[PDB]
């Protein structure tokens, strides 16, 4: 159900620049990667068309 | 507070997955009246008597 006839996909841009760290073997103390997830600013959006007669 | 005069704090993590705690204590020595406290100084502690 859309409520008000406007239907607005939110997406995620650039998945592959977070970044994660993980360790093979013997971990170290340095420091983190600090990272966030980016939303696209323009998501398309879907308006409700008729068929009537 | 743990101890009567001591405490232990959390203080947060420094991006390298390491935290930090901080232990204080506060201490101080009162006198009340100076006849009360004495000190002989110059003691040595390196003789030694004979027994013959």
């Amino acid at each position: 159900p859309v409520e008000a006839g406007i239907y607005r996909v939110n997406r995620v841009v650039n998945p592959d620049r977070v970044a994660i760290h993980s360790e093979a073997g013997a971990g170290t103390e340095e420091p983190l990667p600090e990272t966030y997830v980016d939303y696209e600013t323009h998501p398309r959006e879907y308006t409700l068309r008729s068929i009537s007669t | 507070e743990q101890a009567p005069g001591l405490s232990v704090r959390f203080t947060g993590i420094n991006r390298s997955a390491i935290a930090s705690y901080l232990v204080t204590l506060y201490t101080s020595l009162a006198v009340l009246t100076d006849d009360a406290l004495a000190v002989l100084d110059g003691v040595a502690v390196d003789q030694f008597h004979e027994y013959q």
